């Protein structure tokens, strides 16, 4: 039966750790990235929640019939 | 016979006496046993000794698995996996290999009781004071760690007692 049927013990054992390390850097993963989005949605300094301002291009840099703008 | 080892699961001289009759009447356990030998004993034995044979002639074997010994949970870092479930494995395996170890004594002392008949009471207290001292150490070891035990709740626990243990030798030592 066992021959047949099943494998060994070091079979199961291995996969059980490849799962495992696959578990805990997911974890891992997950927390670091909950607190990347807290430090980006409060500081607002890095590439997410950007929030659009006036484009500068817009503005006319020329003479405006008055010295003072 | 040979299948166990006699250190192991110790058994007496078997001291027995030889019969002495005192009357002329004949002994009916005497002849009911030999007309049992004759009747079941011996085909019986020729039964076993043509199974035997035909094993005898078809020998293959089997082998006891080897183990390793890992680092310990005491030797692993907080959030290490792979230590962890290697330590943890070895762990169950110590528990597993304690648990018959009790068995063993258990047995032990039910053999003998049943062995010394009315003496058991005094003829035991070598197997009675081998038990006490096993389970003393295997409900230190293991009892009170619930359901969901593991081997991090087992460490907890020896550094309690230990805490504890230390605790009171100073207080002890201040006496
Ligand atoms: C000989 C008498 C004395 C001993 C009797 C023992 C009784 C055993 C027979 C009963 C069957 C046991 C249940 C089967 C469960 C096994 C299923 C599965 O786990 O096994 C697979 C194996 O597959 C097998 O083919 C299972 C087939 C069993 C299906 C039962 C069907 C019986 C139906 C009855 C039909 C009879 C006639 C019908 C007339 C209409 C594994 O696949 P694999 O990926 O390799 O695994 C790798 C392991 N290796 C490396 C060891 C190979």
């Amino acid at each position: 039966i066992a021959r047949t049927f099943y494998d060994g013990p070091e079979k199961n054992y291995e996969k059980t750790m490849a799962i495992l390390q696959i578990e805990a850097e997911k974890a891992e993963l997950r927390l670091k990235e909950l607190e990347v989005r807290r430090l980006m949605r409060a500081r607002g300094d890095g590439p997410w929640y950007q929030y659009p301002t006036i484009d500068k291009a817009l503005i006319d840099h020329s003479p405006k019939t008055t010295p003072d703008n | 016979p040979d299948s166990w080892d006699k250190d192991v699961y110790p058994e007496p001289p078997r001291r027995t006496p030889a019969p002495a009759p005192q009357t002329s009447l004949p002994n009916p356990v005497t002849y009911l046993t030999k007309i049992f030998d004759l009747l079941v004993d011996r085909p019986v034995t020729l039964a076993r000794e043509f199974i035997e044979q035909q094993h005898a002639k078809n020998r293959y074997y089997y082998y006891h698995r080897e183990f390793r010994r890992v680092p310990d949970i005491t030797e692993c870092e907080e959030k290490d996996i792979l230590c962890m479930f290697e330590a943890e494995m070895q762990w169950r395996r110590d528990y597993k290999v304690d648990q018959e170890i009790v068995n063993i004594i258990q047995e032990r002392l039910k053999a003998c009781q049943q062995r010394e008949g009315e003496s058991y009471r005094q003829n035991c207290a070598k197997e009675l004071e081998q038990f006490t001292q096993v389970s003393k150490a295997f409900q230190d070891r293991y009892s009170d760690l619930g359901a969901h035990y593991s081997a991090r709740k087992c460490l907890a626990k020896q550094k309690q007692r230990m805490l504890a243990e230390r605790k009171a030798a100073k207080e002890a030592a201040a006496a």
